[PDB]
RNA sequence: GGACGCGACCGAAAUGGUGAAGGACGGGUCCAGUGCGAAACACGCACUGUUGAGUAGAGUGUGAGCUCCGUAACUGGUCGCGUC
C-alpha cells in the first residue's frame, strides 16, 4: 500500500537548477519526517536532506547546504528537493525515503522510492553509435562462439540492449557503462552462441537511448575476411 | 564533528547456510540509533533493523542487529540465496546521518577459467577516426583476473578500461569486459594485437590475438 | 480558702509590617536526559535528575516557616482590689 515515486531527475549543466518530486501514497506525509538520500554510481549512500513533520524544521548535508532546499506540500502529498547551483559531483541517484512511525521502526527509513537520476556535466545529450562485435572465423572458445554490439560515445545514461526483441536472452551479459575521459559513456553487451549455426542464425542487437530518441537494431554477422 | 561511521568488512564471500557477521563502528556515541538496511542491484534499499536490535516488522528472523558499545553488528545466522546483496549501516542519532561504506556479500562457488574471445574494430567505427578493440571474459570465479593489452608485442597502459557484470543469478560467475582504445593512425601503425589473461582456473596464461589486416 | 466582678502583667489562636535563608520548607518556571502524542528540533504529556538553576528573585506566588516590630479573639495563667 505504502509507495513513493520520485520524479524530476535528468541532465542538467554545472551552475544549473533542478527541482526533484517525491510523491507519495498510502500514508500521509504530514505525519512523518520525510529525506532525501542519494548514490553516485558505484558509490555508498549519502544522506540529503530531511523536513521533520509539525514544525517544519529542516537539515542538510553540508555537502548541500545553501544550494539545496527541501519543502513538502501537503496538498499533494509530495515533498520536493529543489537544487541551485548543481555540480558534477551532485551526479546520482537521488531516492526520497519515509522515517518510520517512531514505536514501530524508531528512526529507520522504512520506506523508499525507485530513485531519479541527475546527471549534472557540460556533456550534451547524444545517442550511442553502435558497432558489431564479430564473431571471430576461428574455432572455439569453452566450447561456442562469442558476439556482440559495442553501444559507443552516448550521453547521459541510461541505454538498453536487448537481443532478437527479447527473444535471445540465455548467455547475455550487457555491461556495466563506463563513463569514458571524454565524458560520454560506453559499454559492450555480449552474447554465447553455437559456432555452427553463424550463417543460419540470426543475431540482432536492439539498442534504446531515450534521451536522444536513438533506437538502432544492429545485425550482427561474421566479417567476410 | 560528523560521526564516522567504520563499516567492515568492505566485502565478503560466503556459502549458502553460512552464519556471517557484518561490523559498523561509530567514532561517537551514537546511542542505539542504528539502522541497517540491503540494497540489491538497481534497487532502493530495504530496512532491515532500527534502533541497533529490532527487526523490522516482516523481515526474517535469520537477520538480527547488535550493540556493544559504539560498536554495531548486523548477522545473518544462516544465508539464504536471496540474502546475496550489499549491506549498509546507518547512525541517525544526530543530524547529519552518516552511512557506513557498505558490505557487499557475495556467494562461493567452484572455480570457473573464463572463456576469452577477442574482437577487433569494425570497418565502420574505423572510418570514423578511432578503433575499440574488446577482450571478453566470459563466465568466471572467483572475480580476481588480470588481462592486459599487447600491440606489436609492446605492453599497453592507460589506454584500457574494464566493466565487469554482477554475479550472475544462475551460475555465480562473472563476465568481464577490457576494452583497448587507440586512434585510426596509431591502430593502422600496428599489427598483432593481443590480450593476455590470468586467472586462477587457468592452468597457464591465455593469449588471444588477431593480425590487422587478416580479418 | 472558694466563687463572681474589675484591672494589670504574662501567654495565645488570628492578623499587618519587616529581612535573612536555596532546594533538607514547598510550589511554579527553566535546563538536561528518557519514553510517549503519527512528533529527534519546536509544541504537549509522563518519568528521572539539584555532585541540574537566583535567596539582589529573572514569578500574575518571592506561597508556607522563621528572624524582628505591632494589633489581637481568648475557652488560658498569675497577681492586686472590691463583693459574697
Ligand atoms: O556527505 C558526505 C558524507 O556521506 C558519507 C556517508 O554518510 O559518504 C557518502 O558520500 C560520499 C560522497 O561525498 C561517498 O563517497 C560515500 O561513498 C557515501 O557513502 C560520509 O562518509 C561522508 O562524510
Ligand atoms: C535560578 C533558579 N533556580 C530555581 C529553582 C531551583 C533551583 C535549584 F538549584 C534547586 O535545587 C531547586 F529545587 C529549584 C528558579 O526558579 N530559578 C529562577
Ligand atoms: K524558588
Ligand atoms: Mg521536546
Amino acid at each position: 500500500e505504502v509507495q513513493l515515486v520520485e520524479s524530476g531527475g535528468g541532465l542538467v549543466q554545472p551552475g544549473g537548477s533542478l527541482r526533484l518530486s517525491c510523491a507519495a501514497s498510502g500514508f500521509y506525509i504530514s505525519y512523518s519526517s520525510i529525506h532525501w538520500v542519494r548514490q553516485a554510481p558505484g558509490k555508498g549512500l549519502e544522506w540529503v536532506a530531511s523536513i521533520s513533520p509539525y514544525s517544519g524544521s529542516t537539515y542538510y548535508a553540508d555537502s548541500v547546504k545553501g544550494r539545496f532546499t527541501i519543502s513538502a506540500d501537503t496538498s499533494k502529498n509530495t515533498a520536493y528537493l529543489q537544487m541551485n547551483s548543481l555540480r558534477a559531483e551532485d551526479t546520482a541517484v537521488y531516492y526520497c525515503a519515509r522515517q518510520g512511525y517512531r514505536r514501530r521502526s524508531g528512526r529507520g527509513f522504512d520506506y523508499w522510492g525507485q530513485g531519479t537520476l541527475v546527471t549534472v556535466s557540460s556533456a550534451s545529450t547524444k545517442g550511442p553509435s553502435v558497432f558489431p562485435l564479430a564473431p571471430s572465423s576461428k574455432s572455439t572458445s569453452g566450447g561456442t562462439a562469442a558476439l556482440g554490439c559495442l553501444v559507443k560515445d552516448y550521453f547521459p545514461e541510461p541505454v538498453t540492449v536487448s537481443w532478437n526483441s527479447g527473444a535471445l536472452t540465455s548467455g547475455v551479459h550487457t555491461f556495466p557503462a563506463v563513463l569514458q575521459s571524454s565524458g560520454l559513456y560506453s559499454l559492450s553487451s555480449v552474447v554465447t552462441v553455437p559456432s555452427s549455426s553463424l550463417g543460419t542464425q540470426t543475431y540482432i542487437c536492439n539498442v534504446n537511448h531515450k534521451p536522444s530518441n536513438t533506437k538502432v537494431d544492429k545485425k550482427v554477422e561474421p566479417k567476410s575476411c | 564533528s560528523d560521526i564516522q561511521m567504520t563499516q567492515s568488512p568492505s566485502s565478503l564471500s560466503a556459502s549458502v547456510g553460512d552464519r556471517v557477521t557484518i561490523t559498523c563502528r561509530a567514532s561517537q556515541s551514537v546511542s542505539s540509533a542504528v539502522a541497517w538496511y540491503q540494497q540489491k542491484p538497481g534497487k532502493a534499499p530495504k530496512l532491515l533493523i532500527y534502533s541497533a536490535s529490532s527487526l523490522y516488522s516482516g523481515v526474517p528472523s535469520r537477520f538480527s542487529g547488535s550493540r556493544s558499545g559504539t560498536d554495531f553488528t548486523l548477522t545473518i545466522s544462516s544465508l539464504q540465496p536471496e540474502d546475496f546483496a550489499t549491506y549498509y549501516c546507518q547512525q541517525s542519532y544526530s543530524f547529519p546521518s552518516t552511512f557506513g561504506q557498505g558490505t557487499k556479500v557475495e556467494i562461493k562457488r567452484t572455480v570457473a577459467a573464463p572463456s576469452v574471445f577477442i574482437f577487433p574494430p569494425s570497418d565502420e567505427q574505423l572510418k570514423s577516426g578511432t578503433a575499440s578493440v574488446v577482450c571478453l571474459l566470459n563466465n568466471f570465479y572467483p572475480r580476481e583476473a588480470k588481462v592486459q593489452w599487447k600491440v606489436d608485442n609492446a605492453l599497453q597502459s592507460g589506454n584500457s578500461q574494464e566493466s565487469v557484470t554482477e554475479q550472475d543469478s544462475k551460475d555465480s560467475t562473472y563476465s568481464l569486459s577490457s576494452t583497448l582504445t587507440l586512434s585510426k593512425a596509431d591502430y593502422e601503425k600496428h599489427k598483432v594485437y593481443a590480450c593476455e589473461v590470468t586467472h586462477q582456473g587457468l592452468s597457464s596464461p591465455v593469449t588471444k590475438s588477431f593480425n590487422r589486416g587478416e580479418c
